RNA sequence: GCAUCCGUAGCUCAGCUGGAUAGAGUACUCGGCUCGAACCGAGCGGUCGGAGGUUCGAAUCCUCCCGGAUGCACCA
RNA sequence: UAUGAAGAAGGCCUUCGGGUUGUAAAGUACUUUCAGCGGGGAGGAAGGGAGUAAAGUUAAUACCUUUGCUCAUUGACGUUA
RNA sequence: GCUUGACUGCGAGCGUGACGGCGCGAGCAGGUGCGAAAGCAGGUCAUAGUGAUCCGGUGGUUCUGAAUGGAAGGGCCAUC
RNA sequence: UGAGCCUUGAUGUGUAGGAUAGGUGGGAGGCUUUGAAGUGUGGACGCCAGUCUGCAUGGAGCCGACCUUGAAAUACCACCCUUUAAUGUUUGAUGUUCUAACGUUGACCCGUAAUCCGGGUUGCGGACAGUGUCUGGUGGGUAGUUUGACUGGGGCGGUCU
RNA sequence: GUUUAUUAAAAACACAGCACUGUGCAAACACGAAAGUGGACGUAUACGGUGUGACGCCUGCCCGGUGCCGGAAGGUUAAUU
RNA sequence: UUUUGUAUAAUGGGUCAGCGACUUAUAUUCUGUAGCAAGGUUAACCGAAUAGGGGAGCCGAAGGGAAACCGAGUCUUAACUGGGCGUUAAGUUGCAGGGUAUAGACCCGAAACCCGGUGAUCUAGCCAUGGGCAGGUUGAAGGUUGGGUAACACUAACUGGAGGACCGAACCGACUAAUGUUGAAAAAUUAGCGGAUGACUUGUGGCUGGGGGUGAAAGGCCAAUCAAACCGGGAGAUAGCU
RNA sequence: AGGGUGACAGCCCCGUACACAAAAAUGCACAUGCUGUGAGCUCGAUGAGUAGGGCGGGACACGUGGUAUCCUGUCUGAAUA
RNA sequence: UAAGGUGAUAUGAACCGUUAUAACCGGCGAUUUCCGAAUGGGGAAACCCAGUGUGUUUCGACACACUAUCAUUAACUGAAUCCAUAGGUUAAUGAGGCGAACCGGGGGAACUGAAACAUCUAAGUACCCCGAGGAAAAGAAAUCAACCGAGAUUCCCCCAG
């Protein structure tokens, strides 16, 4: 009794997994409760289409991820106007909010959430490397500077 | 009566044999069972008197397709 | 018509569970002691159903039979 | 965390027989608090604004202001509890 | 004492049965045995010691083999 | 919880002994910083003889091996068997707990002016029960029949080639 | 009391009583291919079956045979594989 | 008619008249007859059609052998001088007839088996609703009033009216005897007999159907029929018998 | 051809052979008009719980037999030019 | 078509016709009580009892028409239960029964024969049931042949006891 899963019934697998299973299981329980559907030509193709459509969504998102990445990765250095550090010590902290606004004016929009200030909170003045977690895994890299106000 | 609503199987008659080949008239009846089939389109349960062989064809043919033939047959499910 | 298994002091049975060689209870003799009961320990009472295959080694494994049993089948 | 003694060895003492460390370990099952990582997710949020409709308020109930409502709302901490 | 004629294929001519059948048989062919040979041996001094057909089993067999080559099955011989 | 199998490891006394040589071979090889032998009981199994070996232990030794043994050795390598310890697998055996099939001649609602029936709700039971095919046993409960002839009538007795 | 209407009215049958046994109620059982119905709108102080046949005194021995009941280890054993 | 045997006192027949039993179809064999002849003959069908056409086929002229095969030979066997079966010998198609075969098969006759129906207006049981049982006895429990007891118990009288109770008509049954036995009546009458308020009896309806019913149980009853009703069908069952 | 007529009728009668007949209804057939109906060509497609199988029967002349083939009550189950 | 004619037992009576409305024959209509599929309900067949509506009036009634069930289809309404669905009410069509044999299908004997009797025979016969037609059924090769070919089904004669 081949049947296509609609959820993660017990150990049978997850949504979209044709598996051989004893008739009774689906003939009177899985199907009348809607937890799965019989593995038939029409249904299987539609689910396989749904499978490939979510694959295309995964492709498209990760494709646009490298887009943002390159947009700002290659150089694209930005600097912000922070109260003159005066012989050093900056007069303030450069937070995720402020750094996001800077890159956003440059064009490459970034939300502070995504920003990840490595090994510090941008306390000094002058040049300081930065990074951005553009995607769920893809890592970027940008140089940011500071000058007078 | 003992008639399958899907396959139309009905009682048939035969012979009891023996080691002496003596023949006595008998009847073979289908393995009929009353089952409540879930029809998705109407989101309802419809009860059918089906044989065990009929149960197998319902999975293969689909619940909707067999009922379409039944309406053509005028079996009054 | 096959298939399997069994055969061991006189008896009932272990088989010395499949080759590195026979055990018990009972039967019987003697003894312990004791009127008989009744108790005990020694001794005696078997070449292992029979005949072929083996190997250094089979009552024990192989072949063949004999007798017994249980099964099967089954319509000259 | 429990099992786990040959009371391992080694350490030290030794009445040279031993004892002591010590079931401690090793080993063998077992679990993953928090810290590792990942993915969700309250609460702090009340507000005003825009509208509406009615009411009070009028010469005109225009003006408002009071209701109710309707839409969209805002969290520094905060990759929060 | 030596042996396997308790032979194989056949059989002129007879006997006895309603029949199925049963019995006797010289001689012939091929191969034997015992005799030096003539010769004798197709079981036992003779007359009882037995059971048809169907069905099934076993061996042999260039007989057959349902399009063809096989085979199954059948037939024939031996035999249960 | 049985079990066929998965691979691994491991297992093996006639005696003689060199004896933890199962058999079968090749077999002067073997041996070897990869840790020479090796110490620490590492234990198991087994003759409880002995053997391999868990991590370290130290630093060059290590070993075919004549009387005998059928044979020559857990020196040696290949191949089997036995003994098999574990390993996955594939089938079953029960036991426990579920609900969703199925049962309900439990309750309630509706069809409905209805002790039928059907539907709905709910409870209980539940992979049983029950039914189908096949199958073993039982079955004068019910059938179809058989149950001889000769014979100083028949039966009884006797007889049948 | 009942019985062979039409040759037998009895010592035969029934009988109250007694005992055994089955039956937990969707009861056993019976009529029905089945549904269902009777049992019973009853519930073991009930119902069915069997034998005996008021009452009185009593009902002894045998489980080998044949049935029935209980046991389930072993032997044997169908479909199936 | 049947028999070893019948005047037989064995069967049959009162008589007459009418009717009443070896047939039909197909196939096969034999005889007779006719035709053709090593050949004979067509069937269905066609057809103005008893003609003609149609030779599809059938039988015969060659057999032997299980068969392959061979062939006036063949089989048997290694092989037969052998032996078995064959080889000189006319058949075939009609018609008639004698047999045989399948059909009911010369005619008449079973008791029965099976199938489908009809019957519980009779009777058996049951269900519902009504009815009937003159008269006369016996006098239970209980109750009352006394007597007795501490109270009972107990006892007496009087009330009461219990019972598959008693005697006995209707009603119902049917024990004995006589008659009747071609009956007044295919089971009765006469004189007696048992029950007769009950497990009674009865009216009117209803229900149970044949291997079934029902049965206080006799194999009883189920429409004068019961160890398996009646009616029709299988059916002209079968009948080694008369 | 037959029948009838006072006994046996070619010429007595009814008929028969032939020759004719339909206002109306209807059968049949041809033609024709409407209402549907689709012809042809190309490219595709090619009947699955089915065939087959196990079990139990039945039908084929064929009784399970070495038994093909057909139908299937039951349990399974393909290939698909 | 007609000079005769009012059916028969079966006369008679009273009449009708005679050249074409006597009668008779044929075609087409009209009427066609009651029972019966029977259909408004019931029922012991030829009987009993209605409902609705239209139209009549002498105010007592009266006359027509409709009102069975089932199948199919379409509307309208309409539960438990929100939609729905079941169900319900109308309206259209169709079917009901009868009839000889023949036909297809669903069931399916026994007597008998075997000199008994089980397999077998009788026989898929008798009978029962369902359905259809003037015919029915079958029918256009997953057929046969045999290395050559044939070309749906049905029927007849052979093949052939
Ligand atoms: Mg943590
Ligand atoms: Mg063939
Ligand atoms: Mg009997
Ligand atoms: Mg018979
Ligand atoms: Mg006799
Ligand atoms: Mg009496
Ligand atoms: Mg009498
Ligand atoms: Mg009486
Ligand atoms: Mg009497
Ligand atoms: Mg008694
Ligand atoms: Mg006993
Ligand atoms: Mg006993
Ligand atoms: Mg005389
Ligand atoms: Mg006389
Ligand atoms: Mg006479
Ligand atoms: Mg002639
Ligand atoms: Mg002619
Ligand atoms: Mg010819
Ligand atoms: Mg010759
Ligand atoms: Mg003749
Ligand atoms: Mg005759
Ligand atoms: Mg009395
Ligand atoms: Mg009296
Ligand atoms: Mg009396
Ligand atoms: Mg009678
Ligand atoms: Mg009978
Ligand atoms: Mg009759
Ligand atoms: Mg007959
Ligand atoms: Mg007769
Ligand atoms: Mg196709
Ligand atoms: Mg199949
Ligand atoms: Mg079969
Ligand atoms: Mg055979
Ligand atoms: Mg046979
Ligand atoms: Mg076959
Ligand atoms: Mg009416
Ligand atoms: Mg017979
Ligand atoms: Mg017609």
């Amino acid at each position: 009794m081949q049947v296509i899963l609609l959820d993660k019934v017990a150990n049978l697998g997850s949504l979209g997994d044709q598996v051989n299973v004893k008739a009774g299981y689906a003939r009177n329980f899985l199907v009348p409760q809607g937890k799965a559907v019989p593995a038939t030509k029409k249904n299987i193709e539609f689910f396989e289409a749904r499978r490939a459509e979510l694959e295309a969504k995964l492709a498209e998102v990760l494709a646009a991820a490298n887009a943002r990445a390159e947009k700002i990765n290659a150089l694209e250095t930005v600097t912000i106007a922070s109260k003159a550090g005066d012989e050093g010590k900056l007069f303030g902290s450069i937070g995720t909010r402020d750094i996001a606004d800077a890159v956003t004016a440059a064009g490459v929009e970034v939300a502070k959430s995504e920003v990840r200030l490595p090994n510090g909170v941008l306390r000094t003045t002058g040049e300081h490397e930065v990074s951005f977690q553009v995607h769920s895994e893809v890592f970027a890299k940008v140089i940011v500077n500071v000058v007078a106000e | 009566s003992r008639v399958c609503q899907v396959t139309g199987k009905r009682p048939v008659t035969g012979n009891n044999r023996s080691h002496a080949l003596n023949a006595t008239k008998r009847r073979f009846l289908p393995n009929l069972h009353s089952h409540r089939f879930w029809v998705e389109s109407e989101k309802r349960f419809v009860t059918l008197r089906v044989s065990a062989k009929g149960m197998r064809v319902i999975d293969k043919k689909g619940i909707d397709t067999v009922l379409a033939e039944l309406r053509a047959r005028g079996e009054k499910y």
